[PDB]
């Protein structure tokens, strides 16, 4: 009357490929804070009485 | 031959070393003002000695 059976093998997970990268050289740039600077010169004369 | 033994490969996750990064340093911060209120101080206190 009663009768069973045994699982048979599973599927396995295969194996994810990967991802592929690309190789490169690379410069990363900011925003500038810093104010221009240019040197200049002052002529003037301080007078008093 | 042949086996009846099932693989399995693993390898340490490799050490890594963080080396200090910083996007502005607190001397471009304060360089950041066009007008250093210290410094411009200091140069116009000179000018009897000058
Ligand atoms: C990175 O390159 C490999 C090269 O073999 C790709 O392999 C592909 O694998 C998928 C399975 O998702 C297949 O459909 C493609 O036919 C394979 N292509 C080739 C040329 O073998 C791999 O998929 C690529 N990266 C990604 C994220 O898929
Ligand atoms: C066991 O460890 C890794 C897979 O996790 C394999 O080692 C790397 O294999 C790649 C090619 O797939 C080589 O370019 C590297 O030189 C190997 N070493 C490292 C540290 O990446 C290794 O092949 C696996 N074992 C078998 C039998 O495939």
């Amino acid at each position: 009357a009663t009768v069973v059976q045994f699982e048979q093998p599973r599927r396995c997970p295969t194996r994810p490929e990967g991802q592929n990268y690309t190789e490169g050289i690379a410069v990363v740039f900011k925003e500038n804070i810093a104010p221009y600077k240019f040197k200049a010169t002052m002529y003037y004369k301080d007078v008093t009485v | 031959t042949v086996s009846t033994f099932i693989d399995l490969n693993i390898t340490m996750l490799e050490d890594h070393e963080f080396v200090p990064l910083e996007v502005y340093t607190r001397h471009e911060i304060k360089d950041s003002g066009l007008l250093d209120y210290t410094e411009v101080q200091r140069r116009n206190q000179l000018h009897d000695l000058r």
